[PDB]
């Protein structure tokens, strides 16, 4: 739904 | 902006540096890289946005988990805190990590 980040 | 500066195009929308007065400016339709170029992400800035364009921000990189706030014309510097998040949050937008511009 929404953009997301890297993990660690 | 104030006297002297080049004003926003009316399909453009910019942060401006509260600090330095220098500008990260992108078209309607265009966004950010992952984050915002090094010299400028997490900054302090102030939207300054032409009059058809607003600027999406985020505090995280890549314009994520809805934590993104809207921004239209010339906002004073203490109007990029406490505002509304698509999330439903009420975030600080005044050091941003990453950027959209999209028609208002
Ligand atoms: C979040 O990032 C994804 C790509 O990883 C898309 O560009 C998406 O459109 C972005 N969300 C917003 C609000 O610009
Ligand atoms: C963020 O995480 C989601 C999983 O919920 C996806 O893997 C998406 O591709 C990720 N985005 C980025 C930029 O890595
Ligand atoms: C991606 O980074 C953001 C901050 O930019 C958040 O920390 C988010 O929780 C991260 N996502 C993952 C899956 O670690
Ligand atoms: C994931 O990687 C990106 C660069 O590719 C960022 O450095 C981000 O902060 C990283 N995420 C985590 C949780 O460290």
């Amino acid at each position: 739904a929404a953009s997301t980040t890297t993990p660690a | 902006g104030g006297g002297g500066a080049l004003p926003a195009k009316e399909n453009e929308g910019c942060i401006v540096s509260v600090n330095s007065g220098k500008r990260y400016c992108l078209p309607v339709g265009q966004r950010s890289g992952y984050s915002l170029p090094d010299w400028i992400v997490g900054q302090e800035v102030y939207v300054d946005s032409g009059a058809k364009a607003k600027v999406l921000l985020s505090d995280w990189d890549n314009l994520s988990y809805n934590r993104i706030g809207e921004f239209v014309g010339n906002v004073n510097p203490a109007d990029m805190k406490k505002v509304k998040a698509w999330n439903g949050q009420y975030l600080d937008f005044s050091k941003p990590r990453s950027m959209r511009v999209v028609y208002k």
